[PDB]
C-alpha cells in the first residue's frame, strides 16, 4: 500500500502535467503537477515541432512528361538523379526522426532527474531517498509542508532538529 | 511521511523509432511522412486554364482545340491527357524544351509578324483541321505554288523583334505522301528552307514518303521554333515545303504547369501539385508522388515516419 | 569494507572518432566501409549470359559474333570489352540509349516482319561478316538495284505490331565509299529512305566517300531503330543504301546489364556488381567502385569508417 | 594496496561483463559483473548495428559505359551529379559514424553513472563515497552480504545501527 | 549579501577560466578558475571546429554557361539538378549546426555537473549543499584550505571531528 | 565557510539554434557560412591567361583576337564575356562540350596536318577577319574553285595521328548568301561534304540563303570538330563549301577555366572561383555563388548559420 516515483513506473493518473509530485502522510496521499519542469519539457518538444514546420521557398518544376516520354538516356538520366536524392532524403528522413526521438526522450529523463534533485537539495538533511524515487521524510509534513516543498517555500531549517532525530535512533 | 517524484504515463502508448530501439513507446507521437492526398486541383488564388483537349503546343500554332487559348493568360496551366498539339498529324522538334518554357511562360501574346506574299497560294487547308469546314492552323500558312505542279518562286521573308522580350517563332516543314503529291503542291526539283538569326542557323529539306496514316493523312506537318532576342532578326528563305508563321509569342511573365487527372476546384488554396491532386500539409515529407511540383515536402520511401512528442512511456506499476 | 563500481577495459584500444575527439579508444569497434572485392560474377539464382565478342547490340541485328544470342534469354546480362555490336564497319544512332534498353530486357523474342521483294538483289553480302564464306547480319537483308549500275525500284514496306509488347525495329543506311559504288550497287541519281510511324518521323539519305579502312572496308553501314507500340504501323520507302530488317525483336521480361572483365562464377550469390567483381557485403558504404550496380551499399570516398561497438577504453592504473 | 572504480580507471580483468562489481572485505578482494546493465548496454549498440544493416531496396542500373565512352556533354553532366552525390553520401557517412560514436560513448557513460547511483540508494546511509567510484561500508559485510548488494537483496534496515554509530566517531 | 553558484547564475567576473570556484570566510571573498574542466570544455569545442575545417579534396568544374546559355532541356535538368543537392547541403547545414549547438551546449552542461559532483565527493561528510550550487562548509575554512579544495589536496579526515559536531546540533 | 561552483558569462551574448530553441543565446559562436568575398581571381601559383577578347574555341580556328593564344600553356583559364569565337559569323557544333574539353586542356599545341592542294584556290579571304587586310582564320584554309563558277574538284585528304595523345581536329562548313554565291565559288551542281574515321562518321551538306547580317555578312560558317585517337586517322572527301584544317591540337596537360568578370590578381593565392572574385574560406559552407568552381565550401541558401563555440549564456543575478 505504498506509493512509488519515476525510478520504477509512470503515473497514469497525473493527467494535468508531465511531471509532478505524489505524497502520503496523516491527511492521506495526494498528487499534483510541477509546472516548471512540465513547461520546459513541452517548451522544448514544440520547439523542434516548430522547427520542422518551416516550409521550404525552393519551388520545383517538371522536367519530365508522363504523357509524352522523353528520350530515352535524358529520361534514364533524369530518373537515375531523382531516384538517388529520393534515397538521400529517405536516409535523412530516416536519420533525423531517429534523432530526434532519441533526444525527446534523453531531454526528458533529464527533466525528470533535475526535478529530483531539486527536491533533494530542498529536504537537505531531513529527508532519505527510498530507492522508488521518492524521499522519506522524517518529521511531520502535512499537506500545507507539503505544498511548501512544490513551490519551493519549504525551509528545512525550521525541521532540521525534529529530523536529524529521528534519522539517528 | 513521504513524497515521490514522477512522470504520467498511458496504457494507449504508441510506439517509434530511435537511435538504438526500434518500437520504443513513447506517450505521444506525430506524423512526419504525408499521405492525405486531395484529388482536385486547389486553384484558389491562381488563375488557371483548363487546355482540355487542347495541347500546350497547340496554343501556338493553333489547331481547332486551342482557338479560345490562341492568347491566354495564367498564373496556373494545366494539361490534359486527351490533349493533342495537332491536327495536320505531326510533331515538334525540342518538343518537350518548349513546353517547360510554355509552362512558365503565364500564357502568350500574340502579335502578326507581318508577312506578304505574291504569285502563291496561301489558302491551304486540310480535312484534319476541320472548322466549320477544311481549314489549317490558326496562326500558320500553308503555301503552295499557284495552281498546281506548278514553280514555287524562291522567297525570303524577314521579322524584326522590336520588343523587349524574346520572341517564340515557330514555322513547320511539309512532308508530303508522295514526292508526286509534292510537286503538285510546290513543283518539280529538291526544296530547300533556311532559317537565319544572329544567334540561330539551321537548314531543311522536304522528305516525301508513305506514313501510316494518322487522321486520315499519310503527310507529316514537323515543327520548329526559336526565341527570337530583342532587336535581332530572323530570315526565311524557301522555295517550298514551307509552312509560315502568321504571328509571333510574347511571354506574359511567370506561372507553373502541370499534367493533372483530377478535376479543378476553385475554393481550396493550394500550392504543391501532382497529377493525382493537391498536397497541402506542413510536414515535412510526402510519400504521394515523387514527381509532384511547387512548393513541396520531399519525397521519401516511407509511407511512415513518427516523431516523438512525449517522454518515454512507463507502465504503472499495478 | 568497501565495494567499488567499474567497467571493463583492454590494453588493445582502437581507436574511433566523434563529434569532438579524432582518435578517441574505444573498447570496441566495427568496420562500416566495405573494402573486400570477390573477383568474380556471382551468378547463382540468375540466369546469366556471357555476350563474349558479341556486343549487346549485335544481338539484334546479328553478326556472326551474336548467332548464339539472336535470341537469348537471361536474368544477368555481361558485355564484354572484346565485343562488338558490327561485322560490316559502322555504329548505331543513339547507340547507348538502346544499349540501356536492351540490359533490362530479359533477352528478346525475334518474328519475322515478313517483307517481300521483287525486281531487286537481297543476297547482299561482305567478306568482314564471314560464314563460311562472305555474308552479311543474320536479321537483316542488303538490298541491291539487280544487275549492276541499274536503277533501283522505288519501294514501300510496312509492318504492323500484332502484340501486346512494343517491337525493337531496326534498319541501316548504307555509306559507299564512293558515289561510284553507290551507283554500281542502287543505281543514279539520289536516294533516299523515309521512316514513318504514328508516334516517330526520320528522314535518311546516304553519304558515298572515302572513309579509313575498317576489317578492310572503307565503307560505313549506319544502324536507326525504334520502338514500335502494340497496334501500331512503321513504314519504310527507300529507293537505295537501304539495310532492311527481317525480324523484328520482342523484350522477354526483366533483367540487369553489367560491364566486367572478371570470370563468371555460378557458386556464389551476389546481387552488388562492378567490372573488378561482386560486392557482398551487409554494411552501407563501400569505397570499391562509384559506379557499381544493383542493390548495393552507397559509394563513399574514404576507404574507412569505424564505429564504435563499445565503451569508451580506460586504461587500469597500474 | 586499495581497489578503485571508474571514476579513475577500468578494469582489465573484468572479462565477463561490461560493468560489474569489486569488492574487498576479511574474505578478501572479488569481482563479478553486472547482468541488468551490461545487458542494457550491449542491447542498445547491437540496436544501432541492425538499424544500419537494413538493406535498401533500390536498385541501381548503368547511365554510362566504361567501353564506349558516352557523349561528351551529357557524359560531364553525368559525372557532375554522381560525384556531387557522392559528396553527400561521403558526407552522411562520415557524419553519421562521428554522431553515433558519441552517443555509443555517452549512453556507455549513463549506465555506469545509473549503476552507481542504484548501489548509493541501496547503501543508504551505511556507506560513504570515497571519491574513486567505490563505497566505504561502514560495517562488515562478508560474501554473502557482498553478493546481496549485486542482486539487490541488501535491505539497509539490517545494518544502519552498526553503520551510523561507527561513521559518527 | 551571499554569493551563489551556477544552480541559478553565471559568472561575469570569472574573466580567466570557463568554469570555477567562489568561496568565501573569515579573510574574505575569493573567485578562482579551475584548469582541468575548462581545458576539457575547450579541447571539445576546438575539436568539432578542426573536424568542420577538413577541407573537400572534390573540385568541381563548369558544365553550364553564363556567356553563353546552354540547349534549354539539359540546362533546366542541370538547374534541377543543382537547386536539388542545394537543397540538401542547406538541410545538411542547417542540421549540422543545430544538432552540433545542442551538443556544445549540453557538454558543458555535463562539465559544471561533473566539477560541482568532484567537489562534493571530497568534502564527503564535511560539508551540505546550500541549493544555489554552493557548499556550506561546516569547519573553518581559511584561504589555504580553500586552496587546498581547487587542487584537489583537502583531505575531509582533517576536519571530520569537527565538521560531524557541528552539522549535528 | 561556504565555496561555490559556478561558470563565466557575458552581457554581450549572442543567438544561436539548436534542435529545440531558436534564438538561444551562448557565450561565444562563429560564422560557418562564408559571404566574405574577394572581386578579383587570385592567380598567385596558376599560369594564368586571360582570353579577353579572344572566345575559348577561337583559340583552336584562330580569329586574329586569338593570334596570342593559338599554342597558349596556362593552368588558369579565364574566359571574359567580351570574347568571341569568331570573326566570319558563325558557331560551333557541339560548342558547350567543347569548351569544357578546352577549359582543362592545359592549353593546346599545335601541328601541321599536311594537306596539299591542286586545281583550286586556297587564299580565301573576308573583310570580318581584318588583319592588316582581308583575311581568315589562321588554322584554316577557305577553299575555292579556281576563277569563278568554275567546278570544285571532287577530292580527299587524310590525316593521321602520329602522336600518344588524342588530336582536336575541325573543320567549317560555308554557307553562301545564296545558291547564285555559292555556285561563284564552288561551282554549280549540289556539294557533299563527308568526314570518316575508325569511331566517326558524319556528313555535311551546304545550305545556301539569306541570313540576317553579321559583321555585315549575311553568310554563315559553322565548325565542326572530333577527338581523333592515337595513331587513328580521318579522311576528308569533299567538292566545296569546305573549310580545311591546317593544323591538330594537341592538349598539354591539366587546367581549369573560369567565366570571370574582374581583375586578375597575381599576389593572393586562390582555389575557389566565381564570376564575382575568389573564395577564400576555411569556413564549410558559402552564400556567395552555387555555381561556384575549384575546390569550394558547399553553396547554401541560408546568409548565416552560428556554431556555438561556447557555453550556454546566463546573466548573473544582480
Ligand atoms: C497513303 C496510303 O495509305 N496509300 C494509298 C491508300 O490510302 C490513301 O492515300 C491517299 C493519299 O494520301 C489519301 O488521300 C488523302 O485523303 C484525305 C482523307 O483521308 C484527304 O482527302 C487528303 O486531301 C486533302 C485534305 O482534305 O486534307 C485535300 C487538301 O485540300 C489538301 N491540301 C493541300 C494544301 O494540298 C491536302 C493534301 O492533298 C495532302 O493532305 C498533303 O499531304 O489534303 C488526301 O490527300 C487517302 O485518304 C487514303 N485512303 C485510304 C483509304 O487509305 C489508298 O488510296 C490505296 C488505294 O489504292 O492506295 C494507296 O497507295
Ligand atoms: C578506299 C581506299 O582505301 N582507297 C583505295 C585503296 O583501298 C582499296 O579500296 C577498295 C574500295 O573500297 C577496297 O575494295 C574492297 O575490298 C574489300 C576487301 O578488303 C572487299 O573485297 C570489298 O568487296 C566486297 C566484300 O567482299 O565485302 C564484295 C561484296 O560482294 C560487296 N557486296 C555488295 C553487296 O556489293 C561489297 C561492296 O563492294 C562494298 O563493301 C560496299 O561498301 O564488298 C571491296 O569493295 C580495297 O580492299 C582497298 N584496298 C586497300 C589495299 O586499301 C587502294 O585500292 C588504292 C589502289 O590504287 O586505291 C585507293 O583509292
Ligand atoms: C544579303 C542581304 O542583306 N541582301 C542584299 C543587301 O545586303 C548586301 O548583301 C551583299 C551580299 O552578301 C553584301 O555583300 C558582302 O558585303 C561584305 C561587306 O559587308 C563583303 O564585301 C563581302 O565580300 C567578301 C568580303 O569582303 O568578305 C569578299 C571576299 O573576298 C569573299 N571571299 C571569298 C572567298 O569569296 C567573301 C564572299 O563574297 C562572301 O563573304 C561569302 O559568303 O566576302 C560581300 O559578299 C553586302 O555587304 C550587303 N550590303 C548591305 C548594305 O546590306 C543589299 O545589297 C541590297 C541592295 O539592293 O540587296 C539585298 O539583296
Ligand atoms: C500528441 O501530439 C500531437 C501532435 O503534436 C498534439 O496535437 C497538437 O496539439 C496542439 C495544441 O492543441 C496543436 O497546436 C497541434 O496542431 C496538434 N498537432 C496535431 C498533429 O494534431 C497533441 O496535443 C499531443 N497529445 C497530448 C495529450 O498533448
Ligand atoms: C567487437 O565488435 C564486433 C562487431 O560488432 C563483434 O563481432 C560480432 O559478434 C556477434 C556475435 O558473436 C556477431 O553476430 C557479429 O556478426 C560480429 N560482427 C563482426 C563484424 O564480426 C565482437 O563480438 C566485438 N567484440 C567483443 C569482445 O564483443
Ligand atoms: C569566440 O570564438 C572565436 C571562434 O572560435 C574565437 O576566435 C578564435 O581564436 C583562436 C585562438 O585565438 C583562433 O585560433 C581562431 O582562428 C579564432 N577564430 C576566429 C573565427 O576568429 C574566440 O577566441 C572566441 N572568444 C573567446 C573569448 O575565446
Ligand atoms: C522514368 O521513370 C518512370 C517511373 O518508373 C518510368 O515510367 C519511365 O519509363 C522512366 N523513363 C525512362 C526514359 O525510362
Ligand atoms: C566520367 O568520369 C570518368 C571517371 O573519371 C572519366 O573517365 C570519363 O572521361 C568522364 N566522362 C567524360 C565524358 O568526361
Ligand atoms: C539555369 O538557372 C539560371 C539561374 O537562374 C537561369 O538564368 C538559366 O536560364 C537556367 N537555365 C535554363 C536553360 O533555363
Amino acid at each position: 500500500g505504498a506509493i512509488a516515483g519515476f525510478i520504477e513506473n509512470g503515473w497514469e493518473g497525473l493527467i494535468d502535467g508531465w511531471y509532478g509530485f505524489r505524497h502520503q502522510n496523516a491527511q492521506g496521499e495526494g498528487t499534483a503537477a510541477d509546472y516548471k519542469s512540465t513547461q520546459s519539457a513541452i517548451d522544448q518538444i514544440t520547439g523542434k515541432l516548430n522547427r520542422l514546420i518551416e516550409k521550404t521557398n525552393q519551388q520545383f518544376e517538371l522536367i519530365d512528361n508522363e504523357f509524352n516520354e522523353v528520350e530515352k538516356q535524358i529520361g534514364n538520366v533524369i530518373n537515375w538523379t531523382r531516384d538517388s536524392i529520393t534515397e538521400v532524403w529517405s536516409y535523412n528522413a530516416e536519420l533525423l526522426v531517429a534523432m530526434e526521438n532519441q533526444h525527446t526522450i534523453d531531454l526528458a529523463d533529464s527533466e525528470m532527474d533535475k526535478l529530483y534533485e531539486r527536491v533533494k537539495r530542498q529536504l537537505r538533511e531531513n529527508a532519505e531517498e527510498d530507492g522508488t524515487g521518492c524521499f522519506e521524510i522524517f518529521h511531520k509534513c502535512d499537506d500545507d509542508c507539503m505544498a511548501s516543498i512544490r513551490n519551493n517555500t519549504y525551509d528545512h531549517s525550521k525541521y532540521r532538529e525534529e529530523a536529524m532525530q529521528n534519522r539517528i535512533q | 511521511d513521504k513524497i515521490c517524484l514522477g512522470h504520467h504515463a498511458v496504457s494507449n502508448g504508441t510506439k517509434v523509432n530511435t537511435l538504438t530501439e526500434r518500437g520504443v513507446e513513447v506517450v505521444n507521437a506525430t506524423e512526419t511522412v504525408e499521405r492525405t492526398n486531395i484529388p482536385r486541383i486547389c486553384s484558389k488564388g491562381k488563375r488557371t486554364v483548363d487546355l482540355g483537349q487542347c495541347g500546350l503546343l497547340g496554343t501556338i500554332t493553333g489547331p481547332p482545340q486551342c482557338d479560345q487559348f490562341l492568347e491566354f493568360s495564367a498564373d496556373l496551366i494545366i494539361e490534359r491527357r486527351e490533349g493533342s498539339d495537332v491536327c495536320y498529324p505531326g510533331k515538334f522538334v525540342n518538343e518537350e524544351a518548349l513546353r517547360q518554357i510554355l509552362r512558365e511562360s503565364g500564357g502568350i501574346d500574340k502579335e502578326a509578324m507581318g508577312f506578304t506574299y505574291s504569285g502563291i497560294r496561301t489558302n491551304g487547308a486540310t480535312s484534319a483541321c476541320r472548322r466549320s469546314g477544311s481549314s489549317f492552323y490558326a496562326e500558320m500558312k500553308w503555301l503552295l505554288s499557284n495552281t498546281d505542279n506548278a514553280a514555287f518562286p524562291q522567297m525570303t521573308k524577314s521579322y524584326k523583334n522590336t520588343r523587349k522580350s524574346p520572341a517564340l517563332i515557330v514555322w513547320g516543314i511539309h512532308h508530303s505522301v508522295s514526292t508526286a503529291e509534292q510537286t503538285k503542291l510546290y513543283g518539280s526539283g529538291n526544296k530547300l528552307v533556311t532559317v537565319g538569326s544572329s544567334n540561330y542557323q539551321q537548314s531543311f529539306v522536304p522528305s516525301p514518303g508513305a506514313r501510316p496514316q494518322v487522321n486520315g493523312l499519310s503527310g507529316r506537318i514537323d515543327f520548329h521554333w526559336l526565341m527570337l532576342n530583342p532587336n535581332d532578326t530572323v530570315t526565311f528563305s524557301f522555295n517550298g515545303a514551307f509552312i509560315a508563321p502568321d504571328r509571333a509569342s510574347f511571354l506574359r511573365g511567370k506561372s507553373m504547369g502541370i499534367q493533372s487527372g483530377v478535376q479543378v476546384d476553385a475554393n481550396c488554396e493550394g500550392d504543391c501539385y501532382h497529377s493525382g491532386g493537391t498536397i497541402i500539409s506542413n510536414l515535412p515529407f510526402q510519400n504521394i508522388d515523387s514527381r509532384a511540383v511547387g512548393k513541396c515536402p520531399r519525397y521519401v520511401k516511407q509511407r511512415s515516419l513518427l516523431l516523438a512528442t512525449g517522454m518515454k512511456n512507463v507502465p504503472e506499476i499495478p
